[PDB]
RNA sequence: AUUAAACCUUGUACCUUUUGCAUAAUGAACUAACUAGAAAACUUCUAACUAAAAGAAUUACAGCUAGAAACCCCGAAACCAAAC
């Protein structure tokens, strides 16, 4: 624009002339001159003056507030409760439009996090996504997709759409492995199985109408149907669907990528693929 | 046969691009043998003085260290007993031959130790004054696109003088693709030259085109500084570290 | 100044060097090995793994060694450790 | 002037020296040597069949993982 | 900023930074009742707006065509 | 006060020398040379300090961790005595608590 | 408190904070009423229930509060059915 | 020994002062002093006192006989005297 | 001020401390050199990018990253260990 002609007309820019953005520098004041020397704003002869005044939350000698008040456990084992990153359809929707998330293919974590969609913290507790139900009325996108935790409502939109969604569970060591997987390949080390839910989450992940990843394939058209007709709409039928082979596609309880299994060593350097031949080994990977 | 060089990269549709004559050092006389485009976006930011004073900053200072040091009244030598008593002598009281007050003693408030000034800046922040600079030099009429850095002859004066001729600084930098594959006669010419500097493409600073008046750059230099900062621009942030393996970077 | 190598490090230096070598290659072996006694004076942990009681979860242990002091009369008897 | 050549990370796989008493101990493990073939592949010399647990370490992962 | 003064934001302006004030100030001064405080920075190529008017602005800039 | 009688001889700076002709080059060795080496690793110091910053407290500490068991028995005396002296100052005086 | 620890150079929780209060996101802190399980025999009925409830604390407890712990106490928390989700925000505040 | 020669360049010019009250230099004639043009201050002259002058006549006044002497002697190692215009 | 150095007119030494007051009471023979405010949790200002920011581990319902901005000197009676 014009400001470039400027250049053209003024002096070279050399190190003798340069200057920092104005009020980017507030200025140092030492304590010489009468105003900021003398008694230094310290005050009169004292406790304070010297440099000796009591610690923070000291009172003078009464029994202080923040110990007077009785003890209570608001925060008894918050390190060990388990956190879930939330992820509404508004954000995915948001993602899909974007084309920073291809819906052609499954979606899992890995995708989620190489579009910057979730951010997952496993070092400070976070087990996974959940999907929230937010912006379902203006969901109109057909996917497969796999979370941790799932809403009533949420799994509703999805399906009502033509869509598979189902709820998984991964433990704290395959998480890590799961959001960063090039990392863990130049370690060079087999690739781990996958614990099965502690047993408290036994039974939420065993149950139908959860969607969950254990339980009995011949009840989901059951529940399926029972959300139509809650929520008023026409169950569809996907096995007439060009792509049922990729809404079907799930993987192993004890499978971490879609077509690796557990016990093989990714040798990225030269593309290449090594898998044991000990009956042993492939004994304790298989189980 | 003009020499003419189109930006492989897109420009955006609002923006024309910018050009500059091609050309060669060959002969004294060959100053225009060629036009090429320069995306805008490299060569036509916005003047930003406040960006390049703090990029020129931050290279001075992020690598000071200090040696500077002094010894508290605790690490001279001797000073353990007590002077005098307190009452009777008529003296100021003193507990120590070594305080701050006496003759050779120590130091209240010196320098402690080797220290560090270490600092970064965000690597947006200093790709964008890179921009800023070669667009400076564009504008002031100090920068000279060329072809290649062939030399007719190894002899200093040479160069010396086509520089007389063409109206340049009195300090010219040099900029190359590569260390290993630089051209023979420009090595041994500049060698023994105060001013007139050579350097490979990584090397370029803000700070030394401050000091040298003139810049110049070959052609495929042009190319390589053009896809570096361009791509500061439309990035995801990182993951992990760039050096790591990534699905479309080297 | 700085020493070129740790102090912890000096020991095993002066065998490497001097008329130290040329002793036989096993008996250096016996003193640079050091094996930890067996416990006597302390009651070592069965497991690797524990339950916290308070918290209820699962927590790494480790057996310190109390340290015991051996009078140089003790050198001229059996003492069972 | 001429600048000196750029500075560059040295490449290939490293084995450090077992016997000299100042090489730091973390680069001795079997964990460094496995890093080895991940980040250069064959070119390590990396016995592959190393990379797998052997049949000692295998028992007292399974003795683990029915305890827990 | 200050915990209560509220604002709104406009960055990436290239050309002439006025033209852009003296439109945004006849689109929304109806609204307010009285002209809108500005600030304009040449430098940076922003203006700055006192009051929350984000969705207005977005609606208005896509008319245009940006 | 007391000043000079005579100019003190003269002062004559090279500026087009090596060393300050080429300062600067390679401070971009990152982000122009696809991110194999940070700038920090350009640095030249102490052990303890190279790519790092801190007050006199924490730098103290941090030379013992590096280098402490190298030290000379008195010079290791001396650094104890001041981690000391400053632990106490930084956590039980100043004039804001 | 500790300013600068020594063996990392950091500030410190005061652990006495931690047991007694809880942090909502907003700024916000709760507590307990001093004396709500002693002698309940001698108490009236309404001055028992005025015991029993979750009460906010003022600016200037809140500010020291702050002081006394540090920002991994502070950062969001996304607990599956929590029981404080809908107190983590304010709404409709002019201020 | 203090690092720096500012100081010690203006403790020189003090030591100039003190030298020339003590000994006071003998007078020199302005001609010999810099800044000086000969035409151009005989312009001003005139000028300064709001009256017209012929510059060959005005010239010739300043001129003296004791003038002439002397430009001679070092001569030998024209002009026209101001007699006239005196009486 | 003055023609004029002194004469005439006007004027209760300095620092600290006390009740904002000293003819009170501490301190100073004079010269030269030396001799005492230091840290970034929160806030404000200046920039980069922006539903994302940061060159790995962190924060986020406009945020995040970087820069700048801060908290004195001298002085006991004692207590303990090992020598003489
Ligand atoms: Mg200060
Ligand atoms: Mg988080
Ligand atoms: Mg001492
Ligand atoms: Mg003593
Ligand atoms: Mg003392
Ligand atoms: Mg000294
Ligand atoms: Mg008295
Ligand atoms: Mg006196
Ligand atoms: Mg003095």
């Amino acid at each position: 624009g014009t400001s470039l002609d400027l250049l053209r007309s003024l002096p070279r820019v050399s190190l003798a002339n340069l200057k920092p953005s104005p009020n980017s520098r507030k200025r140092e004041r030492r304590p010489r001159d009468r105003r900021r020397g003398r008694k230094c704003g310290r005050g009169h002869k004292g406790e304070r003056q010297r440099g000796t005044r009591p610690r923070l939350g000291f009172e003078g000698g009464q029994t202080p507030f923040y110990i007077r008040i009785p003890k209570y456990g608001f925060n008894e084992g918050h390190s060990f409760r388990h956190q879930y990153q939330p992820l509404s359809l508004r954000r995915l929707q948001y993602l899909i439009d974007l084309g920073r998330v291809d819906p052609t293919q499954p979606i899992d974590l890995t995708q989620l996090v190489n579009g910057r969609g979730v951010t997952i913290q496993p070092l400070k507790r976070d087990y996974g996504v959940q999907l929230v139900e937010e912006g379902a009325d203006t969901f109109q996108a057909k996917i497969n997709i796999e979370v941790q935790l799932a809403s009533e409502l949420a799994i509703a939109a999805i399906e009502k759409n033509g869509g598979v969604v189902t709820t998984a569970f991964y433990d704290p060591r395959s998480l890590e492995i799961l959001c960063k997987p090039i990392p863990f390949f130049l370690r060079g080390q087999p690739i781990p199985k996958r614990m099965l839910p502690p047993e408290s989450l036994v039974p939420y992940y065993t149950d139908a109408k959860n969607r969950g990843y254990l339980a009995d394939p011949a009840k989901f058209p059951e529940a399926r149907l029972e959300l139509a007709m809650k929520f008023g709409y026409v169950l569809p039928d996907i096995t007439k669907d060009e792509l049922f082979r990729m809404l079907s596609a799930r993987k192993d309880p004890r499978q971490i990528f879609f077509g690796l299994a557990p016990g093989w060593v990714v040798n990225m350097a030269d593309k290449k693929i090594l898998k044991p031949t000990d009956e042993n080994l492939l004994k304790y990977y298989s189980s | 046969d003009p020499v003419l060089r189109k930006c492989e990269l897109r420009i955006p549709v609002h923006r024309r691009p910018v050009q500059a004559w091609v050309e060669s050092l060959r002969g004294f006389e060959q100053e225009r043998i060629g036009l090429a485009e320069l995306h805008p976006d490299v060569f036509a930011t916005a003047p930003r003085l406040d960006i390049v004073h703090q990029v020129a900053i931050w290279q001075r200072n992020f690598r000071r260290i200090s040696y500077a040091n002094t010894k508290t009244r605790a690490e001279v030598s001797g000073g353990g007993r007590k002077p005098w008593q307190q009452k009777g002598s008529g003296r100021a009281r003193h507990g120590s031959i070594r305080s701050p007050l006496w003759r050779g003693g120590g130091v209240a408030h010196g320098p402690r130790g080797p220290t560090s000034y270490y600092y970064m800046l965000p690597m947006k922040v200093r790709a964008l004054g890179l921009k800023v600079a070669l667009t400076v030099k564009l504008m002031q009429d100090d920068l000279h696109i060329v072809d290649s850095l062939e030399l007719p002859t190894a002899d200093p004066q040479y160069l010396t003088e086509l520089a007389q001729y063409r109206h340049w600084g009195s300090s010219v930098l040099l900029v190359d693709l590569t260390h290993e594959e630089m051209p023979k006669n420009v090595v041994a010419a500049t060698s023994g030259l105060n001013s007139f500097n050579l350097i490979p493409a990584v090397g370029l600073n803000v700070y030394s085109m401050l000091k040298h008046q003139t810049l110049v750059l070959t052609l495929p230099s042009v190319a390589f500084l053009e896809d570096k900062l361009l791509w500061q621009d439309s990035r995801y942030t990182p993951l992990y570290p760039f050096r790591l393996p990534y699905s479309d970077f080297p | 100044p700085l020493h070129r190598y740790p102090v912890h490090l000096w020991q095993k230096l002066r065998l490497r060097q001097g008329i130290c070598a040329r002793l036989p290659a096993h008996f250096l072996r016996s003193l640079e090995e050091e094996r930890t006694p067996t416990p006597v004076h302390y009651k070592p942990h069965g497991t690797k793994f524990k339950i916290n009681p308070k918290n209820g979860q699962r927590e790494r242990v480790e057996d310190v060694p109390i340290p015991v002091h051996y009078p140089p009369e003790s050198q001229q008897g059996l003492w069972g450790g | 002037y001429r600048a000196p050549p750029p500075p560059r990370r040295r490449p290939g796989p490293h084995s450090p020296d077992p016997e000299n008493l100042l090489t730091p101990r973390w680069q001795l493990t079997p964990r460094y040597v496995a890093k080895q073939f991940g980040r250069h592949g064959a070119i390590s010399g990396v016995p592959p069949a190393s990379l797998w647990p052997t049949p000692e370490q295998l028992r007292e992962l399974e003795a683990e993982e029915q305890e827990w | 900023t200050h915990g209560n003064r509220q604002m709104t934001l406009i960055r990436k302006v290239e050309g002439d930074i006025w033209a852009l004030q003296k439109d945004v100030e006849e689109f929304l001064s109806p609204l307010l009742g009285k002209t809108p405080i500005t600030q304009v920075n040449e430098v940076t190529g922003t203006l700055r707006i006192k009051g929350y008017f984000d969705e207005q602005l977005k609606a208005w800039l896509l008319e245009k065509g940006f | 006060a007391f000043v000079r009688l005579t100019l003190p001889p003269p002062k004559v700076v090279d500026r087009w020398n090596e060393k300050r002709a080429l300062f600067g080059v390679y401070d971009n060795i990152g982000i122009l040379g696809n991110f194999e080496k940070h700038p920090k690793e350009l640095i030249k110091g102490p052990v303890w300090l190279r790519g790092w910053r801190g007050n006199e407290l924490q730098r103290c500490v941090r030379k013992k961790k590096f280098v402490g068991n190298r030290m000379f028995i008195e010079d290791l005396h001396n650094l104890n005595k001041r981690i000391s002296y400053l632990y106490k100052h930084f956590n039980r005086h100043g004039k804001y608590r | 408190l500790t300013y600068c620890s020594t063996r990392k150079g950091k500030r410190k929780t005061v652990k006495s904070v931690v047991h007694r209060f809880l942090r909502l996101h907003s700024g916000l802190w709760l507590r307990r009423k001093a004396g709500y399980k002693k002698k309940l025999w001698k108490k009236s009925t309404a001055r028992k229930k005025r015991l029993r409830e979750f009460v906010f604390c003022s600016k200037t407890q809140s500010k020291l509060l702050d002081k006394m712990t540090t920002s991994f106490w502070k950062r969001r928390n996304w607990y599956a059915g929590d029981p404080y989700q809908m107190y983590h925000d304010r709404t409709n505040l002019r201020v | 020994v203090k690092k720096g020669f500012r100081a010690a360049f203006r403790f020189q010019k003090e030591l100039e002062r003190w030298r020339l009250l003590r000994c006071p230099p003998p007078p020199v004639r302005r001609s010999e002093k810099p800044n000086w043009d000969y035409h151009a201050e005989v312009q001003a002259f005139g000028s300064r006192l709001q009256e017209t002058f012929s510059l060959d006549l005005l010239k010739t006044a300043f001129i003296n006989s004791c003038y002439i002497k002397s430009e001679e002697a070092k001569r030998q190692s024209n002009l026209k005297d101001n007699q006239e215009l005196f009486e």
